[PDB]
């Protein structure tokens, strides 16, 4: 049920 | 205001206009839903997912950001991106010898998988999970460590979700991870697991008859608490099972460990021993 997003920033 | 503009200019065949824009959009859409919101309202996502067939690697990869931000929004705000067509042009490029490109494709996918179960099985029924399974394979630890991310998002849906990864075969790769050296791929293999186990009783049974217990029970012995903590909620999801699985974990020497830990230093470890322990009676 774990989860996770990743950003693409500079 | 500007951002129906900046729509408009990816199409400009002047590749300076469309790609400062692309550039504008993709940051844009990485402050938040409402900054999100505001890009899906101007018109971006046709554009965007038409951008998922350029051959020009500078606009794919920027396309891939915007999209990725995109889908760090809300679940509808993924489901905007799914319901503009992006998945297959999406999973297609899991296929690149592009690094680049490969890890953006994860990056957009994995994000796409954080959504709720109906966002997450559209990521299935687009057929991404046979080539996710293999990269569990790949030499490239920056794209194990993606895969990993991809795979573990989309079992952290329900139990049809979760059935889908281990029907794919991720198991045996999952469980052959245990071994790394590497404490980073070891966690992400870890949560992996964790979020499997979290299903029901035929889930959690699948994980146990692929040989994971004796490599968690193991790590119950790591120095490591960031190792030990993920270890334990592992083998604590997987004692939430049937009285099958209790016994199973009793059986691998689960029990004498847990009692050691009980007293630890740490106390999110101390928290969750304590709590595997009395389900195991
Ligand atoms: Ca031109
Ligand atoms: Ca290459
Ligand atoms: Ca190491």
């Amino acid at each position: 049920k774990r989860k996770r997003k990743r950003k693409r920033k500079r | 205001s500007e951002l129906p503009q900046m729509v408009q200019q990816l199409n400009s065949p002047d590749q300076q206009e469309l790609q400062s824009a692309l550039r504008k959009l993709s940051q844009i859409a990485s402050g938040g839903n409402e900054q999100i919101q505001a890009v899906i309202d101007a018109g971006a996502l046709p554009a965007l997912v038409q951008l998922l067939s350029s051959p020009n690697e500078q606009i794919l990869q920027e396309a891939l950001w915007a999209l990725s931000n995109i889908a760090s929004g809300g679940n509808e705000q993924i489901q905007a991106v799914i319901d503009a067509g992006a998945l297959p042009a999406l999973v297609q490029l899991l296929s690149s010898p592009n690094e680049q490109i490969l890890q953006e494709a994860l990056w957009a996918l994995s994000n796409i998988a954080s959504g709720g179960n109906e966002q997450i099985q559209a990521v299935i029924d687009a057929g991404a999970l046979p080539a996710l399974v293999q990269l569990l394979s790949s030499p490239n630890e920056q794209i194990l460590q993606e895969a990993l991310w991809a795979l573990s998002n989309i079992a952290s849906g329900g139990n049809e979700q979760i059935q889908a990864v281990i029907d794919a075969g991720a198991l045996p790769a999952l469980v052959q991870l245990l071994s790394s050296p590497n404490e980073q791929i070891l966690q992400e293999a870890l949560w992996a697991l964790s979020n499997i186990a979290s299903g029901g009783n035929e889930q959690i049974q699948a994980v146990i008859d692929a040989g994971a217990l004796p490599a968690l029970v193991q790590l119950l012995s790591s120095p490591n608490e960031q190792i030990l903590q993920e270890a334990l909620w592992a083998l604590s999801n997987i004692a939430s099972g049937g009285n099958e699985q209790k016994q199973a974990v009793k059986e691998a020497g689960a029990l004498e460990k847990l009692e050691q830990l009980q007293s630890h230093e740490n106390e999110k470890i101390q928290k969750e021993a304590q709590e595997a322990l009395e389900k195991l009676q």
